[PDB]
């Protein structure tokens, strides 16, 4: 996996490769990842233009791998094609099925909710990356524990929690939230912003530790 | 000043994954010797899984060691092969 | 003392709900009102699934 | 919250597994007289002829532990009128409940989940090897006393480790490694050997998380699934 | 029962078992001055590089251990006028008579009962490895002061383990192997030595709750029987 | 040994497996044992009119294994055509001697007291399955100790146990009683869940947890 980085006013070449790996001379593998010419970072924008692809400058944005994976050409290969678009590889690409935010939020946990749709037109709608793991955590929450039909411990048990308002009760939400939410591997972690109890609703808003 | 020091162990195995087998290690002997004609290691492994039924003889084990801590760009920081061998 | 030399061993394991075959070889007995009384049982060529 | 003018006090829970699957859910009518909590560390010191040498390999399993007395006149109960003798019967019960069933090296459910109600902090923990211990001394004669110790495993926030669900892209099931194993089940005996023949001599000939793309790991499979379907040679290779 | 809402509480009683069939038992004037159960846990917790490992084996032994008095005053018997002295001397020789003779001779009972009407409880009992402790002090120059260990058998709500009834559906003894041992007693020298030969002959070419009704368990056992009295062989196979 | 199950609207075969063996593979061995076709469980009942013995619909009863005898064949030849006669072979059968019920209880830990007795016709009467326990039980608890002319040390001290209902008398006779009860091995367990004085007369009740 990776870092971004954006290139700073004259920054010096070598000083990216110093400041993220210690030792100067990995510059060598650093530009053979991004792909870069001679010209490796340049002050003027109007030079850019010759070369684009090919040719960076102030403001533009890096890809910095991680040491591992620093000498490996296959990753060189790869880190030369997903050029600012290597988050996909990671969250991945998969089918849209949130049709509308407006419908399935105001019905809830139950069955016949969700639905494959269509962007654009003909080509079937594919949702991407941080979009991906939008619907990758939202669909997975709202799907009971016991409920699918291979791979069972999916889902999460909160339409158990419908119990009594008192406070305890909702750190048994909180509870049930977390544990969900941490179960993937793409979040590192999560923990509980604030929480507000009405005298029927429960409102209470969640961080979480998406992956790059 | 005294030195500081943060060992991290891993282990990899080749035909169960390997890194969940590493997270489960407790301790390991490796005795090499040039006095006798055999070396011989040993690896202490936790109950936690039933490892009776999964790894199979003659297996080849990897192992490496950490000396020191990664960031501060100590000479230690080398992931340096302690020891490789068949179980 | 119902373990003696040469006598096959049946075994099942409550922990998984295995079962365990083996043949005796071996027995050491140690007798002692220091500390209780224990039996131990050598084995050979054994084998799962009984 | 602790009392402190603005909220308050509220006390400790304690979740269980339900036999049938699901919960149990215990709360303490008196909260603890003691509570201590302790951090052990695994750092190590040795002492070399000419320096002190500091080691350190991470967190140690912390200790749980706290002490209390069950109060004595009857309390109101979300569905009954329970007395502190049998809440104090009840908590004996859960344990001793808890602690049978558990012949099989670990319970494949839940450890106890713990709240702590009163500072906002909430573990996953199991019975320390100190165990229910329960006391009436002469003094305070209608007042039973317990003593709890555990053990924290993690965080109640953060999910089962081994149940985490990996990436998984691509495919870990592949189908080649599966129709190669049946190919090679159907084929004759001699047709074995001979498979066995060719490995040896292009083994002498030497010298002298899968994805169908973006991915080399699974090149042999692909190799490997040919040699069946075209006859390059009586058997298969590697 | 105690003394709080419900009728004056019942002191606790000791059960001891009567050489001579039935049984006696001993109910203590006053009431211990401490009573503590130990309830341990046999689990042991060790971390490794990066996760907590729990292991459990069961329930441990619930250790019982109590102090207690002897009251001055007399009070009435179910036989005589017995004082807190004699009360002592009768508590020392039934332990005495439990004990002494418990590893040399015989005692006809296997265990003790313990109840614990006070605290609602019960439990089958054994000396404890500390065993009796009986002290007289400067400042109780009437009194007599005992400190008892005990460790809990189980619960006495369940049945001893020698008087444990299976399930036992059918016949319990295969009758044919049974008979064929018997029929088998009868054979000459020439015969069990042919069946020798032909059971080695069959063995050197084999790889190349009795109940006949839904259950074939039983299956061999008869075709001995009835190969032994038709004669496959001089002997016969198996 | 198994358990009991009903079929719930619309639950496909696969369901069953999987929420109580885990694997949702096993379901194909799983059909054996209910001896179904290939419909194997179906919502309608005047589908299941078509060939009733072989399937099952909405509301019918289903027989689940433990896993042990999962894979064993006897086990599958036997819950195939057995169906409900399971739980009698599982409990037992043998004869009926409780021909006076009104009577063994004017009398009980007195000798003579039961008797053979006719159902049917011509055949002296069985009983079967809880009755078999029931049967059983009530006549073990009113047998003293070492009566029966083999394997003694089987019975009750009941006959022994008369006092002046003070309680700890009363808790002695509790303990005899559950001690006599989970004698036998088919019974988990026994509690007291009431004992009440009357005078000279006792009275309380016992719960039993009976293997399923």
């Amino acid at each position: 996996r990776f870092k971004k980085h954006v290139v700073q006013h004259e920054e010096t070449m070598q000083a990216i490769a110093q400041r993220y790996y210690g030792d100067v001379s990995y510059w060598i593998d650093l530009v053979e990842h991004n792909n870069l010419k001679y010209p490796y970072l340049v002050e003027t924008d109007e030079e850019k233009m010759k070369d684009p692809e090919r040719l960076a400058s102030t403001g533009d944005t890096l890809i910095i791998p991680i040491e591992s994976d620093l000498t490996d050409v296959s990753a060189k290969e790869i880190n030369s094609r997903d050029k600012d678009v290597l988050v996909e590889l990671a969250l991945g690409r998969d089918l849209n099925i949130t049709a509308d935010e407006k419908y399935f939020n105001e019905h809830g946990t139950s069955d016949n909710i969700l639905a494959f749709s269509t962007n654009g037109n003909g080509d079937l709608d594919t949702v991407k990356g941080i979009d991906n793991m939008k619907q990758q955590l939202q669909a997975r929450l709202l799907t009971p524990r016991g409920s699918l039909m291979l791979h069972p411990n999916y889902g999460s048990d909160l339409h158990n929690l419908f119990g009594l308002n008192i406070p305890e009760q909702a750190t048994l939400i909180e509870m049930e939230v977390l544990r969900t939410l941490t179960s993937d591997n793409r979040v590192k972690s999560a923990n509980l912003i604030d929480w507000k109890i009405q005298g029927n609703v429960y409102s209470g808003q969640f961080s979480v530790e998406i992956k790059s | 000043m005294r030195r500081i020091r943060r060992p991290k162990v891993r282990i990899e195995i080749v035909t169960y994954n390997g890194d969940e087998f590493g997270a489960k290690l407790l301790g390991f002997q490796t005795k090499n010797s040039m006095e006798d004609d055999s070396s011989v290691f040993q690896i202490n492994m936790a109950g936690d899984t039933y490892w009776d039924k999964l790894v199979m003889a003659n297996d080849i084990i990897r192992i490496f060691i950490t000396p020191n801590d990664d960031p501060n760009d100590k000479e230690g920081k080398q992931e340096r092969l302690i020891q490789v061998g068949m179980v | 003392p119902k373990y003696d030399l040469g006598k096959r061993l049946f075994i099942e394991d409550k922990q998984r709900g295995d079962t365990w075959e083996f043949y005796i070889e071996s027995v050491e007995h140690k007798f002692d009102y220091k500390q209780g009384y224990y039996t131990t049982v050598g084995v050979t060529r054994g084998l799962k699934d009984a | 919250p602790q009392s402190d003018g603005i909220s308050n006090l509220h006390r400790i829970a304690l979740r269980f597994p339900k036999e049938g699957g699901g919960y149990d859910m215990y709360r303490f009518k008196v909260n603890p007289e003691n509570y201590t909590i302790d951090s052990p560390q695994r750092t190590t010191a040795i002492k070399t002829k000419s320096d002190i040498v500091i080691e350190d390999y991470g967190k140690d399993i912390e200790v749980i532990n706290f002490t209390g007395t069950t109060g004595f006149r009857p309390v109101r109960e979300a569905d009954g009128l329970k007395t502190g003798k049998q809440k104090m019967e009840e908590l004996q019960s859960r344990v001793s409940e808890y602690a049978m069933q558990g012949g099989s090296g670990n319970v494949s459910g839940s450890y106890l989940q713990f709240f702590n109600f009163t500072d906002d902090s909430y573990y996953k923990v199991h019975l320390a090897p100190q165990g229910l211990k329960i006391t009436r001394s002469k003094d305070e004669p209608l007042l039973f006393r317990y003593e709890i110790t555990l053990v924290v495993i993690g965080s109640l926030t953060e999910a089962d480790r081994s149940a985490v669900t990996t990436e998984e892209f691509g495919n870990v099931k592949p189908n080649a490694s599966q129709r190669v194993d049946e190919g090679i089940k159907e084929l004759d005996k001699n047709a074995r050997k001979t498979r066995d023949r060719n490995n040896q001599e292009i083994s002498r000939r030497e010298n002298t998380i899968y994805n169908p793309r973006q991915s080399t790991n699974g090149l042999k499979g692909n190799i490997d699934n040919m040699a069946l379907i075209i006859g390059y040679g009586d058997g298969g290779v590697s």
